[PDB]
RNA sequence: GGAUAGUGGCCUACCAUGGUUUCAACGGGUAACGGGGAAUAAGGGUUCGAUUCCGGAGAGGGAGCCUGAGAAACGGCUACCACAUCCAAGGAAGGCAGCAGGCGCGCAAAUUACCCAAUCCUAAUUCAGGGAGGUAGUGACAAUAAAUAACGAUACAGGGCCCAUUCGGGUCUUGUAAUUGGAAUGAGUACAAUGUAAAUACCUUAACGAGGAACAAUUGGAGGGCAAGUCUGGUGCCAGCAGCCGCGGUAAUUCCAGCUCCAAUAGCGUAUAUUAAAGUUGUUGCAGUUAAAAAGCUCGUAGUUGAACUUUGGGCCCGGUUGGCCG
């Protein structure tokens, strides 16, 4: 990179969340975009804590370059950062392993798939299987 | 139209709640609670708009399920749970407690007291009557009924309650002399020592009002909240003292003051 | 649904279309300030009619009037930090005697020709939209811009965007490059 | 009529026929440049006879 | 005293004058008459739409003696039969015998574009296909 | 507005059942590539039938075929290739006529262009655009669709009451051909 | 008295004869859901408001009802009417004016997409759910900003004019310069990163990407209104063209083209409606001898309007502002 120095400007610390929270200033001049992962070592590096309890995201960037500025997260224990932060945050940040649920309108399909059986239903297949088998 | 509303449309709340006109089409509609919809302040509203110490409505949800928070020394996890006028919000994190008071402006404010004034809330009485098996009883702006007050209270007084129970320690006649709070009308958060009161058997008595500039007005009696004796507030002023200003002068004070 | 997203049209139309005057004086302002439609004049008539608007209604109030006094001095104040009235002229009658070439004398691309190093004024627009001027910390690639005169102090070449520096571009590489060096094999 | 053509591709290869359709004149130049080429008309030179001047004159 | 009452408590019968008197201009008629939704082919619309019955010429006003060239449109949302004008010259041959045309007025509120007696009506599409740019041929006109 | 309902059904007793019904439909590549037979086979994908068991290699080039999913019964009809007249005499009887087009090859002047022309001039009752190449996706996943442009633009100089030159290679697009077929 | 959660002709019994009205009842019409608003901007108004918020009403048409705190509930039921679906013919089943789609209709309106990450809502509930809502697609409805080129050299004509010894070169600007040179870029592409629920896009940025036919801007006009052509040819009521006035029975200022010019500019043009213009709706603000208009005259109720007159002045301090040599 390029001299980067991150600025943590307006932080608040929140402990009924066990957090610090602040807003993440990044210089990078002659440089481009300053890529999120970067940025968790760079600052768990002044936080101490450690890089999986940071997080960190925005970072729209500044017209014309040279510029970002975005929104930092960083927590006590990566134990109470898990369970604070949003599942999707930590698929970002490998924490978690993206759950593979089905499509949505094929989830539903199922859903009124179960409405039109009452019960356990396995005795209308023990039901079926001997009045359509013969 | 069948039954209650569950929903509030932004551009329907009320507006000191000072939301914004974007991000999303629906505000958070007040629980059924002590204080009035339109007059409430939930708890989403004072945490994530107010003190930024959440984000997102479920970090609200997060915060009162761990129940680190508690209104009038009650633990209270409902969201829209409808905080008030003159009550206090205790949080866990670093003792901080929190009065809702109004300001100049009138909005609910960020009015942080000590631990010791924390204690005990104001009251407004707004019936007494005799309940059953003939036991006297007040009731106070905000749902708190109180059994067996002293019979020198009557009605648009106040009243000091402890909040460790329901029991009064101490009340205030309303009187001229007395410093007022202003709550609800035009004249919303100015503090200013009765002139004299109208009568008008028939509704709606005015009340003459005048702080401590001589500006003196006047709300209807139902915006009255009694707060002490002359200059002698039972409770923590925010910054203001109900000093409202004109225009004129917070181009004096806020461009002109605060700048080098 | 959500709330309206609130929006306004800016420029006004004339209501004479062929007006021998008009159409001849609007061109003038066409060639000295570089603009590519009339529309932008129509703006500045527009945003010179509302401060002839907010100004002509405060004249039917009177003198230590808060609203005059208040909503007067905002107006004024206002129109001074942009350097469109000049020092002298604070009273608010004057800011009804104002014209377009005070606005048109602000822009952007104007101030960089009148500033210096952009030779023309159309080169000086050039320069705008073409990312190389800038106003501070920040670049301006907008030429309406409007320079509030604290920071006609810091209009200069970008830190990036060469004539301020670090790189050649993209004509300068293929020739320096891709003749220069092509004459080594 | 015959669109398709080289408009199927955005650009590679369109026409590369360095055959002269007009002679340095097919363009005006449109825009921002051509109120300059406008105001270096009516304003700089042209005129016919006395003030009253025809600005699309007859040749001569 | 001018006519009219000006006195203070009068207002009644200003207010029941000018409503009697509106009903003197041609367009405060045409309003509360409904007249838009019950004659005039268009059914208080812009445009229209309909089947060519047949294509005619003209005999019209002197001076300009000739022969003009419109047709007879049967509109569909009425069943009207309204003659029609052809824009730009040429484009008789664009239309036929039963095509679906659009139409629009002259831009008169109806009667005429000059000389010609009882035609209100110009054609502004043929199949969809838009006679001016038939017209400067930048599309095609397919039959039906 | 009972009148005109009734009209509008006493219209549509004549293509609409298992019985006393059909439609023509005739599939014409704008170019000499694709072999129509394959535009079939896209567009009965989305049937979701036992109409796919027939178009075989089988060559019959007319079809009596129904659709289940539609309750309509269709003559598909594809002309040779060789025979301009055979090309010309086939829209003369058909009710749609659908235009295979190509993202890799242009479309022919001296051969298609002259068949768009000529249907156009001797009467075309209904009419579909199509585009077909799997190479609309596999030259470009230079952002796809801009072929779309230039064949939805090419197309509407014929005929402009075509918005849109429909995909076959996607599912609904593929549907909404069946449908207006249908 | 009944009935109702409850006042009440809400309903029954008995009794009385009242109640509204030209200060416009009642009846008819409304292409009439009501407001908050919108358009037009001297003032005063006129026209619109189905449509993001509040309030009502309806879920094919009427009626009835169960259950519940709350329904006369229709993503509840019952019947009838009108439609219409499967049927083995015995029966069974339904209401998109939710979302996406169709079909009709029309002058007129997009995807059978992705997701609960926000917004909030519901339950036994931080977890489940939500076409409420959001994200993308389509989208020239409307808005905002704004690319289609900037600069040099040489040479010809200048307008200046450098010091006006200027009779030195051109201080400095115009054109035509195919005369030339580099120099700067984005539209576009693209490794990446940010973005995101995941993506597309934007803001960033390696690599790549002007030279003119290129990375080619239209739409309207060129008699007057209304600014720009009688210039060059064609045509001779011959079609044309023309909102209005009209141009052309032939040396076309208007038709047809070619140049050239104008106006607006990623927008422009037409239809229809409406507002302004309109002091052609009139309260501000019209007109009535002769141009449209004074009722054939008088009485006369409602309406509208209606003479004057009833402690005035003088003292007397208090008493805030403005203005000042006083500063």
């Amino acid at each position: 990179s390029d001299a980067v120095t991150i600025r943590t400007r307006k932080v608040i610390s929140n402990p009924l969340l066990a957090r610090k929270q602040f807003v993440v200033d990044v210089l990078h001049p002659n440089r481009a975009n300053v890529s999120k992962d970067e940025l968790r070592e760079k600052l768990a590096e002044v936080y101490k804590a450690e890089k999986d309890a940071v997080s960190v995201f925005g970072f729209r960037t500044q017209f014309g370059g040279g510029k970002s500025v975005g929104f930092g997260l960083v927590y006590n224990s990566v134990a109470e950062a898990k369970k604070f932060e949003p599942t999707y945050r930590l698929v970002r940040y490998g924490l978690a392993e993206k759950v593979e649920k089905a499509s949505r309108q094929q989830r539903k399909q199922k859903k009124n798939r179960d409405k039109k059986i009452f019960g356990t239903g396995k005795r209308l297949a023990k039901k079926v299987a001997r009045r359509n088998a013969d | 139209a069948r039954g209650p509303k569950k929903h509030l449309k932004r551009l329907a709340a009320p507006h000191h709640w000072l939301l914004d006109k974007l991000s999303g089409c629906y505000a958070p509609r007040p629980s059924a609670g002590p204080h009035k919809l339109r007059e409430s302040l939930p708890l989403i509203v004072f945490l994530r708009n107010r003190l930024k110490y959440a984000l997102n409505g479920r970090e609200v949800k997060a915060i009162l399920m761990q129940r680190h928070v508690k209104v009038d020394g009650k633990v209270r996890t409902d969201t829209t749970y409808p905080a008030g006028f003159m009550d206090v919000i205790t949080l866990d994190a670093t003792n901080e407690n929190f009065r809702l008071v109004y300001d100049v402006k009138g909005r609910f404010a960020v009015h942080r007291i000590t631990d010791e004034e924390a204690s005990y809330k104001l009251g407004k009485v707004k019936k007494v009557q005799l309940g059953k098996k003939g036991v006297p009883y007040v009731v106070t702006h905000d749902g708190r009924t109180i059994r067996y007050p002293d019979p020198n209270i009557k009605v648009n007084d106040t009243v000091k309650i402890d909040l460790a129970s329901g029991k009064i320690t101490d009340f205030i006649k309303f009187d001229a002399g007395k410093l007022v709070y202003v709550t609800g009308g035009r004249n919303l958060g100015r503090i200013g020592t009765i002139v004299h009161k109208e009568r008008h058997d028939g509704g709606f008595d005015l009340v003459h009002i005048k702080d401590s500039l001589d500006n003196t007005f006047v709300t209807r009696l139902n915006n009255v909240f009694v707060i002490g004796e002359q200059g002698k507030p039972y409770i923590s002023l925010p910054k203001g003292k109900g000093i409202k200003l004109s225009i004129a002068e917070e181009r004096d004070r806020r461009r002109a003051q605060q700048g080098l | 649904p959500r709330a309206p997203r609130t929006y306004s049209k800016t420029y006004s139309t004339p209501k004479r279309p062929y007006e021998s005057s008009r159409l001849d004086a609007e061109l003038k302002l066409a060639g000295e300030f570089g603009l590519k439609n009339k529309k932008e004049i129509y703006r500045i008539s527009f945003q010179l009619s509302k401060i002839r608007r907010a100004a002509r209604d405060l004249l039917t109030r009177d003198e230590k009037d808060p609203k005059r006094l208040f909503e007067g001095n905002a107006l004024i104040r206002r129109l001074v930090r942009v350097g469109v009235l000049s020092e002298d002229k604070k009273k608010l009658d004057y800011v009804l005697a104002l014209k377009v070439e005070d606005f048109l004398e602000r822009r952007l691309q104007t101030q960089v020709y009148k500033l210096g190093l952009a030779k023309s004024v159309h080169h000086a627009r050039v320069l705008i939209t073409q990312r190389h001027i800038a106003v501070g910390k920040q670049i301006v690639n907008i030429p309406s811009f409007m320079v509030r005169l604290d920071s006609e102090k810091h209009i200069d070449f970008a830190p990036t965007s060469p004539f301020g520096g670090a790189r050649p571009g993209r004509v300068a590489r293929r020739n320096a490059a891709r003749k220069a060096e092509a004459s080594g094999e | 009529a015959k669109v398709h053509g080289s408009l199927a591709r955005a650009g590679k290869v369109k026409s590369q026929t360095p055959k002269v359709e007009k002679t340095e004149k097919p363009k005006k130049p449109k825009g921002r440049a051509y109120k300059r080429l406008l105001y270096t008309r009516r304003f700089v030179n042209v005129t016919l006879v006395n003030g009253k001047r025809r600005m699309n004159p007859g040749p001569s | 005293g001018k006519g009219k009452p000006r006195g203070l408590n009068s207002a009644r019968k200003l207010r029941v004058h000018r409503r009697n008197n509106r009903w003197a201009e041609n367009n405060y008629k045409k309003r509360l008459l409904g007249t838009a939704f019950k004659s005039s082919p268009f059914g208080g619309s812009s445009h229209a739409k309909g089947i060519v019955l047949e294509k005619l010429g003209i005999e019209s006003k002197q001076p300009n003696s000739a022969i003009r060239k419109c047709v007879r449109v049967q509109l569909i949302k009425n069943g009207k039969k309204v003659t029609a004008f052809v824009p730009n010259d040429g484009c008789l041959n664009f239309v036929d015998e039963n095509d679906e045309v659009l139409l629009a007025g002259f831009g008169r509120k109806g009667k005429a574009k000059g000389d010609i007696p009882g035609v209100r009506f110009k054609v502004v599409k043929v199949s969809g296909v838009s006679l001016l740019a038939l017209w400067k041929e930048k599309k095609e006109k397919p039959r039906s | 507005r009972a009148q005109r309902i009734l009209d509008s059904i006493e219209n549509r007793k004549l293509f609409e059942g298992k019985n006393g019904a059909a439609k023509i439909i005739t599939i014409v590549p704008l170019v000499n590539d694709l072999d129509p037979l394959d535009i079939l086979y896209k567009l009965l994908k989305c049937a979701d039938d036992e109409g796919i068991m027939v178009q075989e290699v089988d060559s019959k080039r007319i079809f009596n075929v129904h659709i289940k999913k539609f309750k309509s019964n269709l003559k598909i009809i594809i002309p040779d290739m060789t025979n301009f007249l055979n090309i010309l005499d086939c829209a003369k009887v058909a009710d749609f006529v659908v235009f295979g087009l190509s993202g890799v090859q242009e479309v022919d002047e001296e051969f298609g262009e002259q068949i768009i022309r000529a249907l156009e001039l001797q009467g075309i009752a209904s009419y579909i655009g199509v585009i077909s190449n799997l190479s609309a996706v596999h030259e470009k996943e230079k952002f796809q669709l801009d072929v779309k442009q230039s064949l939805e633009s090419y197309f509407k100089h014929f005929f402009p009451s075509e918005e849109r030159v429909y995909n076959l290679e996607k599912n609904s697009d593929a549907l909404n051909v069946l449908r207006t077929l249908c």
